[PDB]
């Protein structure tokens, strides 16, 4: 398991930007611009833009209110009036340069429109987002906006009985099937597009009931699937339908420690400058027993492309005789493969859309959605494995270090309003820092980074506002110890400056510059004073920021113990003198002690000279 | 070696639909009770149901449906069959009615009530008039 955060920021101590409407709530849709100077907000009945390099500066608002007859018509459908009865932006996209797709809940009658924003007034559209966007401010729901055609994944319907994976295009609408072995009571939780003869795909991320597994209760699985952009559906079957949705397994557990993470909760792609593979970085918790657990687990896409291309689909059979189960399917597999995009193999065939394969082919891919490989993490085994912390969304960003040791940077958020940063050390995981983004630890709903040159931030959404924070707060660290121990590829230490800085970001020299992710502070080069009343007591104050080191107070140079009648600890670092007298006069050190590796890094933290008066 | 049954009956413009009990067939993956149009807007499009107006049941295999006999009744149309009763741990053969509004067209009202004749003695229907 992950250790703890190796520092905690209070709210109090860092520079955080904050922004929230007076009387609007759930600040769940976030969305940058091109520029990335310009984050749009979607809220519950509002849309906002707001200067992404200072949040609180407000740029733009648009309300989109419900009426009162749409009000009552929704709480006489025995909902609740002042609650679910209100419209929730659930869809904010980018449509071009001068506008935005945005849907909403809308007292349960999803509502689209376009969003003008050279006015930031909406263009009153009104298409019925039934399919796009969810009823229910409760359900879940995934959108990503391809080629600008929507690319949904929702509820069907007001009870959330009918699942959907759709493509609003106009031109050629595609849908799932409504049946269990497409989807089985799925829990949307992320869309993207993965951009390449090869044909584009759309991925998507989702917890439903396994059909695979049988246990004491229904049992959950996380679902890696995809579809190709250019599906048509078919001809005779398949009409309006995917031909391209194939599923399976996304697997993130530790057996010989018998953790099983089978909840996904975030899905982040880590789009690398340099790697020419992206590599998702998936966020999850237990179904089983959570109290609470959280894995983050990294999946190389190639290994899913690998069983999406080449794997075996699972078959499902009647046993007895009116049992259904699921077993690896090893007869004859159709030409071309069902599930596959029109590649340079189709071509060849004169295959030029899904609307020209084979019905074997679709009649296959409809009755096998499911693949019988795992999808598994790189290095089979979670990034990091955390206990009492229940992570709601993440966000990674690939840094260059001094020494040129790149490290993939986990920010991940909480359900009481806090972010995590860390990365996977030598085999272990560091906690670099934790924040307290919401000083009402109302939990982190949506998270969006944005590591651009210039306006480097992380964007946190919550039913009571948004906050910004930056990657880093180099900073904070007083001395070059301080800045080396804290093991942040961000952070170096400036001799000439005097100050603990941002690597890749500050005006200073590279080559003078001190960091080491060992923690081995010997890289760097290297008295509050009192008067005291005699009889009288001391508290001779001493605070630091790990909260992975414990400190002891010295007294002429010998380990003070504090204990009754002459010592006390007040808080566990302050120390407490009780009867002063002459000999009880000169200097206290507070000392502090962690361990790196296997070695203990002694700093002095305060320096006291006491006197005590006649 | 499998029923079908069916209604004709109309919609609220006087137009003609039919009502379909196809009992399952082990591709045959198509809803147990449809309202498909026998004469709408595009000829072509007849015999089509609505996406909507179907009874969506996600295990046919397991339920294995027998259809015995469809008919109307004032704004209702009925149906009479035999399907494994998945409630019972038995998962036994049991005698169903069924009821739709003629004008529901999502089966929003579809409703099922188990047949007895006599406490089950009887279990299974086979005509009905
Ligand atoms: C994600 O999965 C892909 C799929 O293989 C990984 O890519 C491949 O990694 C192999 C392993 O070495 C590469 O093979 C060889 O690399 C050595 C190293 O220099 C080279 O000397 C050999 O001649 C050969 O090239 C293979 O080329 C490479 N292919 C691609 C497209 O990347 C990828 O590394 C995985 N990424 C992660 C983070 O797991
Ligand atoms: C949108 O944001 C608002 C802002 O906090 C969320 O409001 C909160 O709603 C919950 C209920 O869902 C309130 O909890 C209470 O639950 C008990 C249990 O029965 C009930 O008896 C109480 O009357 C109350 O509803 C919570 O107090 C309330 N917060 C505030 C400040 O009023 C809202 O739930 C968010 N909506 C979504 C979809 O996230
Ligand atoms: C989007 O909003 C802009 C902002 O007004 C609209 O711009 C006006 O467009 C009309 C022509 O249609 C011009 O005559 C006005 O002078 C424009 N005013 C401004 C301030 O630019 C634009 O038309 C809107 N787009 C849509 C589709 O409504
Ligand atoms: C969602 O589907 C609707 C259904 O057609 C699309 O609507 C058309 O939109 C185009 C402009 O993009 C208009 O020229 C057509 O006249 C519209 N037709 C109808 C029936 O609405 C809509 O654009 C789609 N939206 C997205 C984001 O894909
Ligand atoms: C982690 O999240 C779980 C829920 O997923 C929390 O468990 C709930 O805690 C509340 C607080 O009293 C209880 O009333 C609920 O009944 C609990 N539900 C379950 C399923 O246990 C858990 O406390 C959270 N813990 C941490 C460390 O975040
Ligand atoms: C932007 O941030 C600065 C930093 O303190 C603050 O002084 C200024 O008022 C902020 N702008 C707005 C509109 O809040």
């Amino acid at each position: 398991f992950a250790p703890i955060p190796r520092i905690t920021w209070e709210h109090r101590e860092v520079h955080l930007v904050q922004f929230h409407e007076p009387d609007i709530y759930n600040y769940s849709a976030l969305l940058l611009s091109e520029d990335k100077d310009t984050l749009y907000i979607g809220a519950r009945e509002a849309v906002f833009a707001v200067n992404a390099l200072n949040i609180s500066e407000k740029q733009h608002e648009v309300y989109w209110k419900v009426s009162e007859d749409k009000k009552a018509k929704c709480a006489e459908k025995g909902k609740s009036k002042q609650t679910e009865c209100l419209n929730y932006i659930r869809v904010l996209q980018p449509l071009s340069a001068t506008s935005l797709y945005v849907c909403g809940t809308n007292a349960f009658q999803p509502a689209c429109d376009h969003l003008n924003l050279t006015s930031f007034k909406f263009l009153g559209k009104n298409e019925d987002g039934k399919g796009r966007c969810p009823f229910d401010p409760a359900h879940s729901y995934t959108s990503v906006m391809v080629d600008g055609e929507l690319y949904s994944g929702t509820s069907y319907n007001f009870l959330g009985s009918e699942p959907i994976i759709s493509r609003n295009s106009s031109h050629s609408p595609l849908r799932t099937e409504y049946a269990i072995p497409w989807l089985n009571e799925p829990s949307f939780v992320f869309a993207d597009v993965i951009r390449k003869g090869e044909d584009d795909r759309v991925y998507f991320f989702f917890t439903e009931v396994s059909v695979e597994y049988e246990f004491v209760f229904r049992v959950l699985i996380p679902r890696i699937a995809r579809v190709c952009k250019g599906d048509q559906g078919g001809l005779r079957t398949l009409q309006k339908k995917w031909t391209s949705f194939l599923k399976a397994r996304l697997i993130c557990s530790r057996p010989d420690s018998g953790l099983v993470f089978n909840v996904l909760r975030d899905v982040f792609v880590l789009r690398s400058p340099g790697l020419k593979v992206p590599v998702f970085y998936a966020l999850f918790t237990p179904q089983l027993n959570n109290v609470g657990l959280s894995a983050v687990c990294a999946y190389n896409l190639s290994t899913a492309e690998e069983v999406f291309s080449h794997g075996k689909y699972m078959q499902s059979t009647t046993v007895e005789q009116s049992h259904t189960k699921w077993v690896r399917y090893n007869g004859p597999v159709p030409k071309p493969r069902p599930g596959a995009c029109i590649d340079s193999e189709a071509r060849a065939a004169n295959y030029t859309s899904s609307l020209n394969l084979p019905d074997k082919t679709l009649q296959f891919v409809k009755d096998h959605p499911l693949m019988d490989d795992s999808v598994t993490p790189i290095d089979n085994r979670p990034r990091l494995i955390k206990k009492d912390v229940n992570y709601t969304q993440i966000v990674v960003d690939r840094t260059q270090a001094l020494d040129g040791t790149v490290y993939d940077v986990m920010f991940v958020s909480t359900d009481r309003g806090a972010l995590h940063k860390a990365i996977s050390l030598e085999h272990a995981v560091h906690i670099i820092e934790e924040t307290q983004l919401f000083q009402d630890f109302e939990p982190v709903q949506t998270l969006l980074l944005s590591s651009k040159k210039g306006n480097r931030f992380v964007y946190a959404g919550s039913n009571s506002g948004v906050v910004q924070a930056p990657l880093a707060f180099c900073g904070k660290h007083g001395t070059c110890e301080d800045c080396v121990l804290a093991r942040d590829p961000y952070c170096a230490w400036s001799p000439p400056t005097a100050t603990c800085v941002a690597l890749h970001q500050t005006e200073s020299p590279s080559r003078g510059l001190i960091q080491e992710m060992s923690g081995d502070a010997s890289v760097c080069p290297d008295y509050r004073q009192h008067f005291f009343k005699h009889g009288g007591t001391a508290e001779l104050k001493c605070s630091q920021k790990s909260n992975l080191a414990r400190v002891f107070w010295k007294f002429q140079n010998g380990v003070l113990k504090a204990e009754s009648p002459k010592y006390g600890l007040m808080g566990r670092k302050n120390l407490l003198i009780f009867n002063l007298s002459e000999g009880d006069s000169g200097v206290y050190q507070c000392l502090s002690e962690e361990r790196v590796k296997n070695k203990t890094v002694f700093q002095v933290v305060a320096k006291h000279v006491l006197e005590v008066k006649v | 070696a499998v029923s079908t049954v069916g209604l004709v009956a109309q919609g609220l413009a006087g137009e003609p639909l039919l009502f379909v009990g196809r009992g399952y067939t082990s591709g045959g993956g198509i809803p147990p009770i449809t309202t498909r149009a026998l004469w709408p807007p595009d000829p072509q499009a007849a015999f089509s149901y609505e996406e909507t107006a179907k009874l969506a049941v996600g295990r046919l295999s397991e339920y294995s449906h027998h259809f015995v006999s469809a008919f109307a009744r004032g704004a209702s149309a009925y149906f009479l069959f035999l399907r494994r009763d998945l409630q019972a741990q038995s998962r036994a053969f049991r005698a169903y009615v069924s009821r739709v509004c003629l004008r529901d067209q999502h089966y929003y009202s579809y409703v099922e009530l188990p047949l007895a004749c006599e406490g089950g003695r009887y279990g299974l229907i086979q005509a009905a008039a």
